[PDB]
């Protein structure tokens, strides 16, 4: 039982109307399973947007559209506004149960998109006494707010000891995003190039260091 | 019309116990069906448990199963949820939500909690220094490494205020038991390194705060 896969992103513009539905593993979606779909705007509140597959909730707009698709759930958003830039959850009523997909973040393009400045930063004298380095790689400055990061020492692609942050509203309506790579410092005294490179939106940034 | 708080969370250690606590408003609560559900470091939504009408049934997934217990008070117009026999991937936001004919549309604030069995720890403040002189232009953007706390918040400040001048923080992570952060800062290049760039760090758990002043 239970797995409820939904789109992880989806970007529209203003204007445009747009789609995002939820899978069962189970098999096909039916009304005893009351697709509902909750609104996570930002700062961790939520909203019921639609229950029971397709009753609107009060004061939930006119555009906020629910539908079964191919045994599938569907949200449909027409005419999508600025305001709708946010995390969609989809639920699924699995007698007596709730069952979550992982919902999908829905950019609605509100400003000229704009790329990462990556800055890349070595672990300093004092870290490096306690004998175990960290590379911070700041990403900031990027909308849409969805980017990838890989590491590299000395050319092989880095597959573990590294983790990232997820992206984070800015002031500005502009994301932005920590990435730490650490080593014990030993490994630090002996690599000698450590990459940190940021792919958002086809093009790849990349800042490097020796 | 519609208010659902909920409370009654902190910071408790693994095998502890905690009851939390969600009060309706302007509705009438009693009739509604209801759940609770939380919401993850890792950002994903989970449901705990799930109260009936007349508190006739209950539900809840295999994970909790045994060791959560949901229940309500119409008198008192809440919801109540008891957490027993705590372990640590029970930390995360939790919520209530009313069961409106299906349809989950008025959600608590929510209520944090965390299962740690850390210790106040204070800080290490590292400075975060640009490296070989290789100057982009008019912009050079320093930062601090605040390593090693629990638990959070940690506020951070640079130059005691003065300077606001696009800061940028960021959620912090949690590497095998504490937690790291980052904070940065771009003060244009010239005024760096003639002029200070010092960062302050405060630790209220621990009642701290640590002036990292960053030089090349
Ligand atoms: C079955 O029809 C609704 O109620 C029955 C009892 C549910 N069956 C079970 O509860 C249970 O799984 C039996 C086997 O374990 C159905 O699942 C179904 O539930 C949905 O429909 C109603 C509208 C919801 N109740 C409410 O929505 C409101 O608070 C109305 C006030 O009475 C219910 O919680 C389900 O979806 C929200």
């Amino acid at each position: 039982q239970a797995v409820v896969t939904q789109e992880s992103a989806l970007t529209t513009s203003p204007g445009e109307t747009v789609t995002l539905t939820c899978r069962s593993s189970t098999g096909t979606v039916t009304t005893s399973n009351y697709a509902n779909w909750v609104q996570e705007k930002p700062d961790h509140l939520f909203t019921g947007l639609i229950g029971a597959t397709n009753n609107r909730a009060a004061g939930v707009p006119v555009r906020f559209s629910g539908s079964l698709i191919g045994g599938k759930a569907a949200l449909t958003i027409t005419g999508a506004q600025t305001e709708d830039e946010a995390i969609y959850f989809c639920a699924l009523w699995y007698s007596g149960h709730w069952v979550f997909g992982g919902g999908t973040k829905l950019t609605v393009l509100g400003q000229p998109k704009s790329s990462p400045s990556v800055t890349l930063f070595p672990p300093s004298s004092e870290e490096l006494e306690t004998n175990k380095a960290t590379l911070v790689c700041t990403i900031t400055d990027f909308y849409p707010g969805v980017v990838t990061v890989d590491w590299k020492v000395d050319g092989t692609p880095v597959t573990q000891g590294m983790e990232t942050t997820q992206p984070s509203k800015q002031s500005n309506n502009k994301y932005m995003a920590s990435s730490y790579l650490t080593l014990t410092a030993r490994a630090w005294e002996r690599h000698s190039s450590y990459s940190c490179q940021v792919t958002h939106e086809g093009h790849t940034v990349e800042k490097s260091l020796s | 019309e519609v208010q659902l708080e909920e409370s009654g969370g902190g910071l408790v250690t693994p095998g502890g116990s905690l009851r939390l606590s969600c009060a309706a408003s302007g509705y009438v609560f009693s009739t509604y069906d209801m759940s609770w559900v939380r919401q993850t470091p890792e950002k994903r939504l989970e449901w705990v448990a799930f109260i009936s009408s007349g508190g006739g049934r209950t539900s809840y997934p295999d994970t909790v199963k045994g060791r959560f217990t949901i229940s309500r008070d119409d008198a008192k117009n809440t919801l109540y949820l008891q957490m027993s026999s705590l372990q640590s991937e029970d930390t995360a936001m939790y919520y209530c939500t009313r069961h409106f004919y299906a349809v989950l549309d008025y959600w608590g604030r929510g209520t944090t909690l965390t299962v740690s069995s850390a210790k106040t720890t204070p800080p290490s403040v590292y400075p975060l220094a640009p490296g070989s002189a290789a100057q982009t232009n008019s912009m050079v953007t320093l930062g601090c490494l605040v390593k090693g706390y629990f638990p959070e918040p940690v506020t951070v400040t640079w130059n005691s205020g003065s300077l606001s001048s696009g800061v940028h923080t960021f959620p912090a992570v949690l590497q095998s038991d504490l937690y790291t952060l980052s904070s940065s800062v771009t003060v244009p290049s010239s005024t760096w390194p003639s002029e200070t760039v010092t960062c302050n760090v405060a630790h209220p758990a621990s009642s701290t705060k640590v002036d990292k002043k960053i030089v090349p």
